[PDB]
């Protein structure tokens, strides 16, 4: 018998896997399917948090002009997140759209030097390539090693026309002078659902070895790595679209029969070699 | 629980179609009483089975299933073996054989390969059937593709007339995938559904199969066009709206304008 614990985990998986801009619909579906609000509240908060986090949910703090990215890296752990740019503390309410009642966050200021350079250096990259994009660079110490984590998010939601899309890119820069190592993952998800369910799910994992110089210098070196890698990724995607449409798709079903005219069903229902 | 089924269908219309199998199973775990209703209303990637006695593949769906076994359209036998599995009447079975043969030709003419399967069943004042077609592309190419056709037709026979009412609900599932260096893993898949109803004359020159065939053909030709548009047209455009390779000539106007319109509500609200 499927225990209530198993049903809760199932409900949680569905909820955290909602496509971009459709969280509520999926949540309401699961809620009515689970049909047990007591069980639903067991993992709700955790579900909401995980979703917004892996979705790089762009949020606007009470009044900073702050579009900041909700990610794990910014998860304080107490129910609050970090805004490395404006550098405050903000409590994110998961149900409601807003996240308010901030707290100043005087920093460690150790890796911040790099952090602050990359951040607004990337902030330029984003404004140049993402129509409705936002970025958040994290300066942090990961078990001794210093790392810069730049997160980029971009989306377009048009539910009235039955479609939504979102871009997510995460670059981990681990410094080990003279030359450092790079690790990233690019992600794209598109959903079209008017009388159907079509989705583009794609992601690319990349690892690079980069030479580390100055502060404003290594930064521009990075924004360059990213720019080239993401342009290459996007390029490979438009190409794939081209082949799928002019080669793969046509190899599946013809537009017209080999006979080159619509089918003569009376002929199919009788016409024989002999018996 | 009808809202539940409705909610179950809405959910499958949103979760990644790439995992329909795992998700449908979980969905059933969550609501075991809806198992039968979901297995019949939720379209899933078509599975191939081998008819050993005839040496021919056939497709699996809820409509040729009885318990944990499926009926082959070739040998009219269940696999795994069953004792008293549901079978169409001898007279419907004959029409079923003929429908399979007609659609085999239809499949070869439009898909030049792949597999097809037709299963029929009697209704109170008519009959119904499902036409299944699966076609997978060149397994040697960088990009993999698969087309799944799922046509369910209901035929309402008229007492007087030999004119019948046909209701066709069709779904084409199109799956495209590639594992190339430059793109990593790219999966473009899912399906589109269309429905059609028509009153039609039934005669010796235009029997049931011909009418169903014409409807299926028109339906698939229309869905093929829509698929091309949505998959390679619309999702691509959404993708180009998320990012642009060329620097987007920054626009101050829109931001300046938005500032103006926003303060109107802010300096208007409280």
């Amino acid at each position: 018998r499927v225990s209530d614990e198993e049903k809760v985990r199932i409900a949680a998986k569905f909820i955290t896997h909602a496509p971009p801009g459709e969280f509520n619909e999926v949540f309401n579906d699961v809620r009515l399917l689970l049909n047990n609000d007591n069980l639903l509240r067991e993992g709700a908060a955790h579900a909401f948090a995980q979703y917004n986090m892996d979705q790089f949910t762009p949020v606007k703090i009470e009044g900073y002009d702050d579009q900041v990215l909700i990610t794990e890296h910014g998860d304080l752990g107490n129910g609050r997140f970090l805004d490395p740019r404006n550098k405050i503390s903000f409590k994110f309410d998961h149900l409601r759209k807003e996240a308010s009642d901030p707290q100043p966050e005087d920093t460690e200021s150790a890796l911040k030097q790099w952090r602050d350079a990359c951040d607004s250096a990337l902030r330029a990259y984003v404004k140049d390539h993402y129509p409705n994009g936002f970025c958040t660079v994290y300066g942090k110490s990961i078990d001794g090693q210093q790392t810069i984590i730049a997160c980029i998010e971009s989306h377009q939601f048009q539910p009235k026309n039955f479609w939504n899309g979102r871009w997510r890119s995460e670059w981990k820069f681990t410094i080990t002078p003279p030359t450092a190592q790079v690790a990233a993952v690019l992600k794209i998800q598109v959903h079209y659902y008017e009388d159907g369910n079509v989705q583009l799910v794609s992601h690319k994992d990349i690892q690079d070895s980069v030479q580390v110089s100055s502060d404003v210098q290594t930064a521009k070196e990075f924004i360059k790595i990213i720019e080239n890698a993401e342009n290459e990724y996007q390029t490979a995607i438009s190409e794939n679209y081209q082949t799928m449409s002019d080669t793969t798709f046509k190899a599946l079903r013809r537009q017209l029969p080999v006979t080159r005219t619509k089918i003569d069903w009376n002929k199919i229902l009788s016409y024989k070699i002999g018996k | 629980s009808d809202q539940q089924l409705d909610c179950a269908l809405d959910l499958m219309r949103r979760l990644p179609p790439q995992q329909i199998e795992k998700n449908l199973s979980d969905l059933i775990d969550l609501v075991p009483s809806l198992c039968e209703d979901l297995l019949s209303s939720v379209d899933q990637p078509l599975k191939i089975a081998r008819d050993k006695v005839v040496g021919k593949d056939y497709l699996l769906c809820d409509y040729n299933r009885d318990g944990d076994s499926y009926r082959s359209p070739w040998s009219n036998k269940y696999d795994p073996p069953l004792e008293d599995g549901a079978m169409p009447s001898a007279r419907l079975r004959k029409l079923e054989v003929e429908a399979n043969n007609a659609f085999d030709q239809y499949r070869d003419l439009y898909f030049e390969g792949g597999v097809s399967s037709v299963y029929l069943w009697d209704l109170d004042h008519g009959f119904a059937g499902v036409i299944l077609i699966k076609k997978a592309g060149d397994g040697s190419k960088k990009i993999k593709g698969c087309w799944d056709s799922i046509h369910v037709v209901e035929v309402q026979e008229k007492s007087s007339g030999r004119t019948a009412h046909y209701k066709l609900t069709s779904t084409v599932m199109l799956w495209l995938q590639t594992n190339k260096t430059g793109s990593g893993t790219m999966n473009l898949g899912g399906s589109l559904t269309r429905q059609m109803e028509k009153d039609e004359t039934v005669s010796d020159s235009s029997p049931h199969i011909a009418n169903i065939g014409r409807l299926v053909e028109d339906m698939e030709n229309k869905i093929r066009s829509t698929l091309n548009e949505i998959y390679f047209g619309k999702t691509k455009d959404i993708v180009n709206g998320l990012r642009s390779i060329d620097a987007i000539p920054d626009n101050q106007k829109y931001k300046q304008l938005q500032r103006e319109l926003s303060q109107v509500l802010t300096q208007r609200q409280i």
